């Protein structure tokens, strides 16, 4: 029967003022929120943000929309949401957001006989995440999603996570290649501004970065250039053009790896963990060329001393670099 | 196409460890789930585990007693059942779930199932 | 009680002409402005601009919207702003801007019994900032935000910073990695064009660049 | 998780300097604030300071008399109180504020608090 | 990556007195493999595992690194043992193309 | 903060060249303007000049007789007045204009003014 329901929904919307919240002038309307995370597409260090797609569900009771003659939950067409009051929910840390609109606007209105409204939205959000990159790329990051009411204070609207800690699902659905979700938390606050106190819900994730891309991308190229600079120690000191060119090209390659590394990072004034490894690897390849420049300086007058320094450098340079990697990888892991 | 076999569940009176092994197209099925079906009751969600990563989920009746983790080398998912109770007497199933299937708790979303060993404490 | 308030708001909007400013043909309406800075995301030297996100609040009195029977401040749904007069405030140095629209349009209407309207907007603005790069990267830059009325002259609209020097908050919230905020200032002017004199509010920041990136990036190589 | 301890406030009749030390996750709490609570009155905002940067804010009653700055090495925030007055007799608290908490002036937005030394001039 | 590996075998036919000529052949073939490897990553997401083209470039890096290490062993011994160092240069002229053909045989039959 | 001094205007009966020197924050004030105020009349726009570039503008009464140009080394703007007339008897002012101030012709938009030499032909 569709004629009686059409008379029922027209009865609910006749005299309905969208400008007024439920229980206007009375106790605040409680809005319960659920988030079904679809994906986290990007996590950008340069822009310090992340792109999140989710199903955002809001639950509240509107006694103007209570019906009696139907024992079913009325799922209506999504264009009825323009004729209803909805909460003014926005994301505080959101840089850029949008509701999906193919094939229709990705929203859902489900009514209940007591007036409970289920309002779902499919939203893709690029939210800001300020990142501490002092231990990059062996760092843990905490990226949040701050959910707030825009104009209604706590006297008019109260937020809560509907379901407690089970209010956010789909955290296992997140597949980032360079990240893994360690933990997610749900925080409920009240935030006081100059215009009043506002209800706040927070969804935060702990992101642990995977080291496997950076070992291949930077660490292992920087190790092999440092081993390449030790090849000069086994070459005879008369080969001046051969040992200087080994010292030149290993020093210049470390400069091209450092510059390439900077491009993938924001313009931070401090030093990251991969910067400490490249500056440590630059010292080893610079002292390998300075070792020949001391050998070339003395191999005419003192040929036995210069042959001793070449023999000394064949075992001290791999030992100090293994000691450098031992202090480095036990400090950051 | 994921083939599933589980073994490691016997008749005990303690801490028990089950182990579900996978083989095939495990990339399109990144989530493994543990289910149990008491005789005369519904198939109940125990816990779930992602292959890549390791983000876990558990039911309330088995939380802080059961631990699930995996190794991607053997393609093996293990369900460690500690602090056993007589309400844990069911055929424990192991199931795989596609990427764009929704809801860990619902066994209809899971495609490839294990055999299911009868466990009675 | 929601039926009496619905009769009250329908009384305010019946016969309301959005085409006319408050006190049309009389003294200019004073618009008080507050800015809460959320963030400054980017500062680009190549494009000579900066991206700013803020909460832009406007305060004015409209005697057509004064109500008597309710002793409360009426916070209405944000779609009532299309049925009200609002100031034609625009950013003069702004290159690209938008009001946030998730989950609803990020705006707020709060009415007051004497007719005072609080109109808030969450705006992300990419504003032009011409930079003197003769001392780059040891330079200080002065990036402004020029707030002006578009069509109403000073005979119809007057701007002021509501709260004096406390009208702009959230300057400590700005976290740029390569910059630090030295000082911010608030300027109120009248700017004369060929079409008349227009009210002007200016919010300027002094940006000191951090040298620590350019040491690692260029100086030390 | 920020632990806060402050010391450097004694009974004087002048210029006094307090110093609040922080430890823990100070990146998620980039703003430190100074508050005072007179006996029988509300908790009053004195001044605020950002860790990264150093952009300060002050109340009107302590402006151009109190200076707040910090060093990020010791993780120490100091409140230099110069030109003391008998209206500055309160327990001075030191508090930390999260990033997406709004309003420096409001002590409800601050999470981790100091102990609070009783200062009477 | 194949032509840089063949370029590193040119050093085996050059006389061992040409130290600046054979080290620069070992330098530039090793550095070109680093520029090919860094460039390949740019076209890929930041995945923690190793792709099939990564296994080929790391295999080709071993061949061009051992070609420079072959001269560094030859340069180390060609004063005292000139007949042994001439034997290693003759041995490397046929073992390095044979092992690289065996490397390509195991690679292209595993992935195709 | 732009300090302005002009000199080069004396009592003549010809071509007269004035010269306005600037000092300070001349980057935020890229436009210099020449104004004159006859006794008992309004302050009249003569001409304008940009620091960077050199794009000029003139009033109709002084067009094709007055030339304005500058050098950025001395920070000096000069107003070359050729083909003098007895209607050019006024205190010639030199003024600086901000970037987001509109309209060259209007002296209200100009912030820092010169002293103004009395010139009578
Ligand atoms: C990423 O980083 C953010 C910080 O920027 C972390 O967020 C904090 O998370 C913790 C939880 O781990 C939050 O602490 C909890 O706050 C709740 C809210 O209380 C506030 O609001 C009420 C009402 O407005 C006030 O009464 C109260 O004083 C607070 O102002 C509390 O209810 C919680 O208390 C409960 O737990 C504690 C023990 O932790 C007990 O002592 C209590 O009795 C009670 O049981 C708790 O204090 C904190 O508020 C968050 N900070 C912000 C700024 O949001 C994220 O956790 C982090 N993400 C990850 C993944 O680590
Ligand atoms: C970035 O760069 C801009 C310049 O492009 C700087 O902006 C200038 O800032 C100063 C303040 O530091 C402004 O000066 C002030 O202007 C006020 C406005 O007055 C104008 O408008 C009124 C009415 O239209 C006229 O009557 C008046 O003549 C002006 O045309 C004045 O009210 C101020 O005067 C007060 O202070 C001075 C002392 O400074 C006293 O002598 C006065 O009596 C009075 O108390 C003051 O003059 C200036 O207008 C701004 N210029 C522009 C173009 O906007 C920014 O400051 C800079 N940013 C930073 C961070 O440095
Ligand atoms: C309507 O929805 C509620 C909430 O999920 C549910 O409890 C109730 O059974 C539903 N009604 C019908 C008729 O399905
Ligand atoms: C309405 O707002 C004004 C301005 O903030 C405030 O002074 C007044 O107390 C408010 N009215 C009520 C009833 O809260
Ligand atoms: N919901 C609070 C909006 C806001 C932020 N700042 C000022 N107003
Ligand atoms: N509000 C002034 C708009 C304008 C600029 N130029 C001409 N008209």
């Amino acid at each position: 029967n569709m004629s009686f329901v059409k008379e029922t929904v027209d009865k609910l919307l006749k005299g309905y003022d969208i400008r007024l919240r439920p229980d206007f002038g009375g106790p605040p309307v409680c809005v319960g929120m659920n988030i079904d995370i679809a994906s986290i597409d990007m996590v950008s260090e340069v822009n310090m943000d992340y792109t999140l797609t989710m199903y955002f569900q809001q639950y509240w009771r509107d006694k103007r929309l209570a019906y009696s003659g139907i024992p079913l939950n009325l799922t209506l067409d999504n264009r009825v949401a323009d004729q209803l009051w909805v909460p003014d929910t926005y994301f505080l840390n959101d840089k850029k957001s949008f509701v999906h609109g193919v094939t229709v606007k990705n929203r859902m209105i489900r009514l209940h006989p007591d007036g409970t409204v289920l309002y779902g939205l499919r939203i893709t959000t690029t939210a800001a995440c300020m990142m501490d990159l002092r231990r990059y790329p062996l760092d843990e990051q905490n990226c949040t999603l701050e959910i707030e009411s825009y104009g209604y204070t706590t006297d008019d609207i109260e937020f809560y996570w509907r379901g407690g800690d089970k209010a956010v699902t789909g955290v296992e659905r997140i597949e980032l290649p360079q990240f893994s979700i360690v933990e997610h938390r749900l925080v409920s606050r009240n935030v006081v501004f100059a215009t009043g106190a506002y209800p706040r819900l927070s969804l935060s994730f702990r992101l642990k970065r995977n080291i496997g891309y950076f070992i291949l991308q930077t660490y292992m190229p920087s190790i092999l250039i440092t081993i390449l600079s030790w090849v000069s120690f086994w070459i005879n000191y008369d080969a001046s053009a051969a040992r200087v060119a080994l010292g030149i090209t290993t020093v210049l390659t470390m400069t091209t790896i450092n510059t390439h590394l900077r491009e993938t990072l924001p313009k931070i004034p401090y030093v990251t963990a991969i910067d400490m490894y490249l500056m440590g690897c630059f010292v080893f390849v610079f002292l390998a060329l300075l070792e020949y420049a001391f050998v070339n300086y003395i191999f005419f007058s003192q040929p036995a001393r210069a042959a001793a320094i070449d023999r000394w450098s064949r075992i001290v340079f791999p030992f100090t670099f293994s000691l450098f990697n031992l202090v480095y990888w036990l400090y950051y892991v | 196409q994921v083939q599933l076999v589980e073994s490691g569940g016997g008749l005990v009176q303690g801490s028990l460890r089950l182990s579900c092994a996978a083989s095939g197209h495990t990339f399109n099925y990144p989530i493994m789930g543990w289910f149990r079906q008491a005789p005369g009751k519904e198939r109940e969600f125990v816990g779930a585990i992602s292959w890549s990563g390791g983000s876990t989920s558990y039911a309330d009746s088995v939380k802080d007693r059961f631990t699930i983790s995996r190794d991607n080398a053997k393609n093996t998912v293990y369900l460690e059942m500690n602090n056993l109770k007589p309400e844990d007497t069911a055929v424990y199933y192991c199931a795989a779930k596609g990427r764009y299937s929704g809801g860990l708790y619902y066994p209809t979303n899971y495609d490839y199932w294990g055999q299911g060993t009868q466990v009675t404490v």
